[PDB]
């Protein structure tokens, strides 16, 4: 529902085992989100050059060999 | 040492060559006893020069 | 003058002793002027004497090829490699010149 | 091709012998090109290796022409024949 | 070597966390520290 | 003017590396009195160094 | 209509307008324009100078400044006096080259090679049997650089 | 679409970079023409907050970050976290997260490994009231709240420290190991020592509070002396 | 220690001016100056090709010199003389003038070899007080001189 | 051979592939199949990946 | 007075009157890091933040594609008792952990040094060896190739397998892309000078020098391979 | 006349008009590009100088020091005596407690001094040496003490004069190190007694580091113009030849450097008399020609 | 790994006990003493110790199929020059044994005088039995122009 920062939340009431497990799960989820974001940025960096320079390359090759 | 390339200064003085290089007896003699020779000492270099001649 | 296969060792020595930039300029001068004029001697300038030039060119080419076939694999220097590349190209161009004057 | 046009089979034979010998002469150096590690052959300027953009650009143009000379060779052949036609031989 | 990410989000990896248990008391001065992850 | 968010649009450091002959008399515009004085000194010195060369060149021309 | 007036300051641009890519005409081929003086000496060539040659010299003077500075930009360990002297030498060389170009233009106008303001009474018209450039020039910028009868 | 948004962001970033390049080149050329040596001056290019594209460090303004330190990549600081002088949080391959009232000593280095086995996070996570001494090294380790790590301590990958654990200085925590709560561990390979007492816990809490106060005083003094950028 | 980049740029500039002169050149196809020089399309094209190649090589050499300077101003003055006098060979109309032009070019090339740099300031500090003999300079000069002698006499 | 069981069907396999030993880093065991024909990491459709931590911290900072 | 100023006078690269450091291509030296003296850095070598490398007392050789780490101090010794050269030599694909100190030593290729190690003068670590994080290699000690040592003083543990060697090499190769990612954030032109205020010395020099040569001569043609270049 | 006048006119026009215009355009473009790149970019900053930092009236007294690294950190109550040296990356947080450094005391790179107590002071004697990556918390180090690389001195320690701590040694908290004793290991323990040769080499190393501190200070403490001149000199030397180097040495010695001055060469090369030998050269025990000692051969 | 006799918990051996001592007569007739290790070439040891009198134009030769391999591969190209010659005393020369044909070819092709005990440092591989080996190093020839650089 609403974003909760488990690392910055209060976990004193819970046992140390539960606290560490919650921290680990939150870290894994946030790492997955960061991984998705960086992968999307890499995909955009792949797509941009293709769209920009595919037609110019075909034009150059077509002019060269025809 | 300023202006002497890789030559570096020791505690009691400054060397006459780069760190790992070999010390030269002839150069040491020239520096320490410049212009002075009690006798014409026949070193290995002198003997080899004589043989080559 | 040029340093063609029959007389090449002096060219190898010169290339060994010259700097890379000197070789860079000398190869250009040589190929683009000296060898081109050497070819034009048989093609355009002294074409009337081709009835004598053909045999001399053939003999020179054969001797140079059979003399360098083994030498080019005996060198161990970058300058020697460059010089012998030049020499091999010169021999090939001499063969082409013979074909042209035919 | 010109040797064949002029009908010089012996010249073709000797050209081919020289070509193959020189081909191996050039190729054998690729064996030495192999190195245990990456070499450091660049001059240092301002504490860093000096890489010349102008020479790299010239080398790139030369590489492009070396790779694709066959495509544009017709124009160069036309130009060379045009230059040579002025000679009346 | 392999550079893919183990922790996938498409699904939760099946696991059992009871086969291996980490000691948390009664240690000695010569015993090594226990292992944090014990899921199989 | 003098300063923006972070860049000083009036930033300036004078180049201390200047040629020694800057402000010399010879460097003054040709035809000026200072330039004429410097050139006269230079010509006198050159003639004294090479009397024969100055003759053979200038007189011949 | 295709070439600048030979008596104008821009009359020196006709050197770049050529009918064919050849260097020289054949021994016997009539020049494109009437011959004013075939056996031209140095004095008469100089006397034949024109506003076109003066404009060529002015172009050389204008273009020798950027070129002189470009040459000077590769100079190091140089005093101000030597730098100024080198600039003067390069600029004078460029101006002398411009003078040579003007002299050659005057010689060409005398010999009829370039437009000298005269036209043959009867033009010798070719048959454009081989034409790889007429349409290209018409649809391109290079129609200005070529002269067609 | 998210992909289109990312492509537009990359395009605008590249345009901005090209604009900066051309502007700086024009400035240098103008300096050359004007005989100005301002551009040539060699000045340290060190940047305290170095954001990798899409990975910008984030920290509450209440935090004190030493100007000598360097935060890089995905770093996350809490409310009153303190970073010592010369300590670097590289956090470029993965993210680094810190708690509200933690203290990081001087010369502390934190950097996470490329990858780890399944179920082990590859990011450094630190509790709320953690106190880390100067000269410590951390790599993809999890630390719970109220943890004190002695000076010159090395903590390797997959190492989990529970709440209240104490590690003596000059000790190393082997990778993929657990330090239970309320226990003291010492030695180059950590070995069990004893269970902490209430007095020791109170002393550690007071020490971390004192470190936080000292960090606040340092921030105030640096802002006064113009050594701290007023973010 | 002046860098010869300005000399190289001057050579490039004057080569470009000569190219402009060739492009704007006009005249009849014939010989000039006592039938010792030929002026025809093929010879002029050879001259232009030589000039263009020399210009390109000079440009590359200028870039290399900017990279590093191990060549003196006399080296590039010799290159200037070679570039100025070598394309004139294709304008030769007689073997006599060809021989004289090639002799001049050979003298220029010998000058270039003479002005080759000999001693370098390398990182070898072991030969400070020992004699090292290198015969490359003398070998180059000897072979060039005697090959030129034989070719000239023949 | 009897002990050998890289997969966890017969002998239990830790999610952490191996037990790290002291004085060594923690590295994954080399898999039995080392094929590199692997796609980029796949995520569920409409996966939420907004930088919630950064957004919250920026909102608090104002 | 002597040390009173607002802007730091620190430079990453420095020399002492004859000792110019040399750095290869794609090698990233952090702005915090200091590299002073006769120090040679190979290709693709990465030196992280707050690392000191002093070749002032003797030469320092660094191989290709090596990682130095953070808070690492590398320095030489005047001489060795055995008479061997006291220069620091580090081979290719060598990884040095953070908080470590390297004296005059001989580290061969594919060697991995843990975090906080202390290698003393005269030590010779052979190819492929590994060292525990908090271990000390005493002076004049030989660590055999492909062996594991740990503790203070270091003691043998076991031999290393081809898999371990390959993993170490892979990590060394993997550091390169992170180094390049850090590198890409710096533009070739420094903009710090634009943030200073003109002073009397800047506006009017006290003394003038003769124009000899500009250190950035031909930089209009030189490629900006390394952004952190003066 | 005309050519040189045009050259001067163009030079003045360029320097006075094009320079400022290009500078302004470039600065505006740089600002625009940075604004476009934000928030995913960072710009260069004026790194603050953390030497001599004052906190709550605590003013460091380090003016009487030979070398202080520009990137080092000195904060609060830090007093240093004449000849002391603090090297790159060293952090001296004196607000935790007073930090006293004696005369000719060397502190190498990445050395952190921090008092673990609230106000306990750190006192370091004269001729003390602390190696790189060392960590002193709070202790009494007497004069002529040596601390090795990567060595940690804990709180309450007291090591007397001529006490050696081996590199990589962790001194236990509240430990006394007698004089002329070597302590090594972790935890540190007594190993043996310092020999005269070991003491001599330690003293020589300390003196060498003290001398090298002067060179480091001279290098670091340079103006921007001086650094630019150094860069220009290095670039020029990259292309200077043997003749140029010989001319440099000749002009330093005072030889003629002009054609008209060539006629007074003898007055500068030969006429000047040679300095007479020092009288100490006449008291050498032996005058036999030097030869390599062939012991061990 | 291998070629060592260490057990779990043992201390590392001293480099002093492992260094192999080589005694040299320099080109100037003086005596030098250097240290090397087994597994590296005598040329590498001499260059590391910076012994004068060796040019090493080829700098050890090829990096594959090298002469240092105990079984020399027949497809080896051998040394690429003869600028690292060293005269080895008979007691160790006899142990070294007969020359490889490529090495002998290069030695005889050397421009300077050669001795029956001459050998190439790059082709020599350091061994334990070479301890206290005595050699002489006269000056080697300079092959090409690049040597001066
Ligand atoms: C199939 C086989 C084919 C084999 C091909 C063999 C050759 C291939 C490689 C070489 C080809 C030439 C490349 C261009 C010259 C090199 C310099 C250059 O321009 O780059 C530097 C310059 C780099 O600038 P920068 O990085 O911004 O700053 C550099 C310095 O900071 C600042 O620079 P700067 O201030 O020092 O100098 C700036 C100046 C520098 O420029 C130069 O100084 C040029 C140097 C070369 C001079 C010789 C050129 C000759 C051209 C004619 C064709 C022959 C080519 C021979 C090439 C090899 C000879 C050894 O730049 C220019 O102005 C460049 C202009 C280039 C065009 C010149 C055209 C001249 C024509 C003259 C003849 C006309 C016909 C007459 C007919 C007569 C009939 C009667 O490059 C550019 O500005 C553009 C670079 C990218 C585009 C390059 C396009 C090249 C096109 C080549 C076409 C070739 C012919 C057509 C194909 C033929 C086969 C089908
Ligand atoms: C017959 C036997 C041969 C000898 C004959 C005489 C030759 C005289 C030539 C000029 C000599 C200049 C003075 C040299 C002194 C040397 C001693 C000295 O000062 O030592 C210290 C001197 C250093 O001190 P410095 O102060 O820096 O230099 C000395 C002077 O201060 C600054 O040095 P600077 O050189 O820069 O200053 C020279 C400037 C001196 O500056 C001044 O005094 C003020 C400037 C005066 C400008 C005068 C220009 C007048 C132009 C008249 C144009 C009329 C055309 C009319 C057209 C028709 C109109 C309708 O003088 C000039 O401007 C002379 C130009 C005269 C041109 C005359 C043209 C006559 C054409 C005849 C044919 C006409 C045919 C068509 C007729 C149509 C009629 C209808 O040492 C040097 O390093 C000097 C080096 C000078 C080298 C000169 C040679 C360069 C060329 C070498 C070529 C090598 C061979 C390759 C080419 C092959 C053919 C040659
Ligand atoms: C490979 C090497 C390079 C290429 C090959 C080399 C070629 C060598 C052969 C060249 C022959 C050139 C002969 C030209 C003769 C005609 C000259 C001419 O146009 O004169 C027209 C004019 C005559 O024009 P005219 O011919 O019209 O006049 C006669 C007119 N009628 C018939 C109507 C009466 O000549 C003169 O008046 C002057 C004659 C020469 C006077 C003496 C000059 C000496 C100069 C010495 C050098 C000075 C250097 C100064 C330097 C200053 C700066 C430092
Ligand atoms: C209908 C009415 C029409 C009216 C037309 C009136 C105008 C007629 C003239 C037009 C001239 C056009 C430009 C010509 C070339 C200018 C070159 C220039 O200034 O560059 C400086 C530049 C100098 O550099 P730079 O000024 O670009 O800056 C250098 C900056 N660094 C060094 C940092 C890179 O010149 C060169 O670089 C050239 C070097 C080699 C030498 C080449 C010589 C070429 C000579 C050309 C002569 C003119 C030919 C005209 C052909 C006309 C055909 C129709
Ligand atoms: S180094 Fe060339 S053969 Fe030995």
């Amino acid at each position: 529902h609403q974003f909760e920062n488990v690392l910055l939340s209060n976990r004193k009431n819970l046992t140390p085992q539960e606290s560490v497990q919650k921290v680990i799960n939150y870290a894994l989820l946030q790492d997955a989100k960061q991984r998705s974001r960086t992968l999307r940025h890499i995909k955009a960096s792949w797509v941009i050059p293709a769209l920009l320079f595919t037609y110019p390359a075909w034009y150059l090759a077509k002019g060269a060999v025809n | 040492v300023k202006g002497k390339g890789s030559i570096r200064k020791g505690i009691h003085g400054e060397g006459f060559g780069a760190p790992s290089h070999a010390h030269d007896a002839l150069i040491h003699q020239i520096k320490q006893s410049k212009d002075t020779m009690d006798y014409q000492n026949i070193t290995n270099e002198v003997a080899q020069n004589f043989a080559n001649h | 003058k040029l340093g063609i296969a029959p007389i090449q060792l002096y060219k190898i020595e010169i290339y060994k002793g010259l700097p890379f930039l000197s070789i860079f300029f000398y190869t250009t001068f040589y190929f683009l002027i000296f060898f081109l004029f050497f070819s034009l001697l048989f093609i355009y300038y002294l074409s009337a004497l081709n009835n004598f030039f053909w045999i001399i060119l053939l003999i020179i080419s054969i001797i140079g090829i059979f003399y360098i076939i083994s030498i080019i694999f005996d060198i161990n220097l970058f300058k020697a490699f460059l010089a012998y590349s030049t020499i091999i190209n010169s021999i090939s161009f001499i063969l082409l010149i013979i074909a042209i004057i035919f | 091709l010109y040797s064949s046009f002029k009908s010089q089979y012996l010249l073709i034979l000797f050209m081919t012998i020289l070509n193959i010998f020189g081909m191996y002469f050039y190729i054998q150096n690729l064996r030495f090109v192999v190195k245990k590690n990456k070499s450091s052959i660049l001059n240092y300027k301002n504490y860093y290796v000096n890489i010349n953009y102008s020479i790299t650009l010239n080398i790139i143009l030369l590489n492009f022409f070396n790779f694709f000379g066959i495509l544009f060779l017709s124009d160069l052949i036309i130009i060379l024949n045009y230059i040579s036609s002025y000679i009346y031989i | 070597r392999q550079n893919f990410a183990k922790n996938i989000t498409t699904t939760d990896i099946p696991k059992d966390s009871h086969h291996f248990a980490a000691k948390r008391s009664g240690f000695t001065q010569t015993e090594q520290a226990p292992f944090a992850y014990n899921d199989v | 003017d003098f300063f923006v968010d972070k860049y000083n649009f009036s930033r300036r450091v004078v180049d201390h590396r200047q040629p020694y002959d800057l402000n010399f008399s010879i460097n003054n515009p040709v035809g000026s009195r200072v330039w004429f004085k410097a050139w006269k000194q230079k010509a006198i010195g050159n003639f004294l160094n090479l009397v024969g060369v100055h003759y053979a060149f200038y007189g011949a021309g | 209509s295709q070439t600048f007036a030979h008596d104008s300051f821009l009359g020196g641009l006709n050197l770049f307008k050529r009918r064919d890519p050849r260097f020289v005409l054949d021994q016997g081929e009539r020049p494109p324009y009437p011959i004013i003086n075939s056996n031209s000496s140095f004095v008469d060539v100089l006397s034949n100078f024109n506003k076109a040659d003066f404009g060529l010299v002015l172009f050389s003077a204008a273009i020798g400044f950027p070129l002189s500075r470009w040459v000077l930009k590769g100079l190091t360990f140089s005093s101000l006096n030597y730098r100024r002297g080198l600039f003067s030498s390069v600029y004078g060389g460029v101006i002398l080259w411009g003078l040579v170009l003007g002299f050659n233009n005057s010689y060409y106008r005398l010999n009829g090679f370039v437009d000298n303001g005269l036209v043959w009474k009867r033009k010798e018209r070719k048959l454009n049997k081989y034409d790889f450039t007429s349409e290209f020039e018409d649809n391109s910028f290079f129609k200005k650089l070529r002269i067609r009868d | 679409m998210k992909l289109f948004q990312a492509m537009w962001t990359r395009t605008i970033y590249s345009i901005g970079r090209m604009v900066r390049e051309t502007g700086l080149a024009l400035d240098r050329y103008g300096c050359k023409l004007e005989q100005d040596i301002s551009c040539y001056e060699p000045l340290s290019r060190h940047r305290n907050i170095l954001p990798i594209y899409d990975l910008v460090p984030t920290f509450y303004h209440s935090t004190f970050i030493a100007p000598n330190s360097s935060l890089i990549g995905a770093v996350y600081l809490g409310q009153n976290t303190v970073v010592g002088y010369g300590s670097t949080l590289r956090g470029d391959n993965h993210a680094i997260r810190v708690g509200h009232n933690t203290v990081i000593g001087d010369k502390v280095a934190i950097s996470n490994v490329a990858t780890l086995a399944a179920g082990i996070p590859v990011s450094t996570n630190i509790g709320n009231h953690v106190n880390i001494g100067a000269g410590c090294v951390l790599q993809s380790c999890v630390v719970d709240d109220n943890v004190t790590v002695g000076h010159n301590t090395v903590i390797l990958e997959g190492s989990v420290l529970e709440r209240g654990s104490v590690i003596a200085p000059n000790s190393l925590v082997p990778a993929g190991r657990l330090i239970p709560s309320g226990q003291l561990w010492a030695g180059s390979p950590v070995r069990y020592v004893r269970d902490l007492k209430e007095e020791e816990i109170k002393l550690n809490l007071e020490q971390t509070e004192q470190n936080l106060s000292i960090g606040k005083t340092h921030k105030s003094s640096l802002i006064q002396q113009e050594a701290y950028d007023r973010l | 220690k002046q860098n010869p980049s300005f000399i190289i740029r001057l050579n490039l500039l004057l080569n470009s001016l000569m190219v402009l002169y060739l492009i704007t050149f006009n005249g009849y196809s014939s010989t000039f100056w006592w039938s010792h020089f030929k002026l025809n399309n093929y010879s002029l094209y050879m001259y232009l090709l030589v000039i263009i190649f020399n210009n390109y090589f000079l440009y590359i050499t200028e870039k290399h010199i900017k990279i590093l300077n191990n060549y003196s101003i006399d080296y590039f003055f010799s290159i200037i003389n070679i570039t100025l006098f070598i394309p004139m060979i294709f304008l030769s109309n007689t073997l006599f003038t060809f021989f004289f032009l090639i002799e001049l070019v050979s003298c220029a090339i010998f000058y270039k070899f003479i002005v080759s740099k000999i001693s370098f300031k390398n990182s070898n500090y072991k030969d400070n007080y020992f004699s090292i003999f290198s015969k490359n300079y003398l070998n180059v000069l000897f072979y060039q001189y005697w090959s030129s002698f034989f070719s000239s006499v023949m | 051979l009897l002990k050998f069981d890289p997969f966890g069907f017969y002998s239990p396999k830790l999610l952490s592939e191996n037990r790290p030993e002291e004085a060594m880093p923690f590295y994954e065991d080399y898999p039995q199949n080392d094929s590199h024909w692997n796609l980029w990491e796949q995520f569920p459709e409409d996966f939420e990946d907004s930088n919630a931590e950064r957004e919250a911290i920026l909102k608090s900072n104002k | 007075t002597k040390y009173g100023e607002n802007i730091s006078k620190h430079r990453s690269l420095m020399s002492l009157y004859d000792l110019h450091p040399q750095i290869g291509y794609q090698s990233y030296i952090a702005p915090n890091s200091t590299v002073i003296g006769e120090v040679t850095i190979g290709n693709e070598t990465t030196v992280w933040y707050n690392s000191v490398i002093r070749g002032d007392v003797n030469a320092v050789q660094i191989g290709n594609n090596v990682s130095i780490g953070e808070n690492v101090v590398i320095h030489t010794a005047g001489s060795l008792p055995t008479g061997q050269p006291a220069s620091v030599d580090i081979g290719h694909y060598v990884i040095i952990g953070s908080k470590s100190t390297i004296y005059s030593c001989t580290i061969q290729d594919e060697v991995v040094i843990g975090q906080g190690c202390v290698i003393l003068e005269g030590a010779r670590i052979e190819k492929g060896a590994m060292i525990a994080a908090n271990s000390v290699v005493p002076p004049g000690r030989l660590i055999p190739a492909g062996t594991l040592w740990a503790g203070n003083p270091c003691t043998f543990v076991r031999n290393l397998t081809k898999s371990e060697l390959a993993t170490n090499i892979d990590h060394a190769k993997k550091q390169l892309h992170l180094a390049q990612q850090h590198r890409y954030e710096y533009l070739p032109y420094n903009s710090a000078y634009l943030q200073k205020s003109n002073s009397e010395e800047d506006l009017n020099p006290t003394k003038y020098d003769d124009v000899t040569i500009n250190y950035n001569f031909g930089d209009e043609e030189r490629a900006q391979e390394n952004p952190l270049k003066y | 006349m005309l050519r040189l006048r045009l050259f001067d006119a163009y030079e003045k026009i360029s320097m006075t008009f094009l320079g400022p215009l290009y500078r302004r355009i470039g600065k505006s473009l740089a600002q625009t590009g940075l604004n476009i790149q934000q928030p995913y970019t960072s710009d260069d900053r004026l790194v603050p100088s953390l030497r001599n930092i004052r906190v709550t009236n605590k003013i460091p007294s380090i003016n009487d020091s030979e070398f202080i690294a520009p990137n080092s950190v000195v904060i609060g109550d830090v007093i240093t005596k004449e000849g002391s040296s603090i090297w790159y990356g060293a952090t001296l947080r004196g607000e935790l407690g007073p930090i006293e450094i004696g005369k000719q005391t060397v502190i190498q790179d990445l050395v952190n001094i921090q008092s673990g107590k609230q106000n306990q002071k750190t006192q370091i004697g004269d001729n003390v040496f602390i190696g790189p990556n060392s960590y002193i918390q709070s202790s009494k180090i007497n004069d002529n003490s040596f601390v090795g690389m990567g060595s940690t001195v804990s709180t309450g320690c007291n090591l007397a004069s001529n006490a050696v701590v081996a590199a990589g040694s962790v001194v236990p908290e509240n430990t006394q190190v007698p004089s002329n004793q070597i302590w090594a290991g972790s935890p540190a323990q007594y190993l043996r007694d310092i020999t005269p040769e070991e003491r001599q080499v330690l003293q020589e190393h300390h003196q060498e580091c003290v001398q090298l501190a002067r060179i480091h200070a001279e290098e670091t403490e340079k103006s921007f113009r001086e650094v630019l001149n150094d860069f220009d000199r290095i670039t020029a030397e990259a292309e200077y030849d043997h003749e140029s180097l010989a001319l440099q040495k000749m002009r330093d010695l005072g030889f003629p450097m002009e054609g008209e001055e060539e006629e007074y060469i003898e007055q500068r090369v030969f006429m000047r008399e040679q300095l007479p030998p020092l009288e100490s050269e006449f008291w050498k025990k032996n005058y036999d020609p030097y030869e390599q000692d062939l012991f061990h051969f | 790994a291998g070629n060592h006799h260490h057990h779990a918990g043992d201390q590392a051996d001293r480099v002093a006990d492992k260094i192999i001592w080589i005694n040299i007569q320099n080109r100037i007739g003086q005596f030098e003493r250097i240290s090397a290790f087994e597994g590296e070439s005598l040329l590498e040891a001499l260059q590391r110790n910076k012994v004068a009198g060796i040019v090493a134009t080829c700098e050890g030769g090829e990096d594959i199929n090298t002469m240092l391999e105990k079984p020399i591969d027949p497809v080896t190209y051998g040394p690429f020059c003869s600028s690292c010659q060293v005269v080895v005393s008979n007691p160790w020369r006899n142990k070294m044994g007969n020359l490889h044909y490529l090495e002998e070819r290069n030695l005889v092709r050397s421009s300077y005088p050669t001795t029956e005990n001459s050998r190439l440092a790059c082709c020599i591989l350091v061994e334990k039995w070479m301890n206290e080996m005595i050699i002489s190093i006269p000056q080697n020839p300079n092959s090409v122009y690049e040597d001066n650089m």
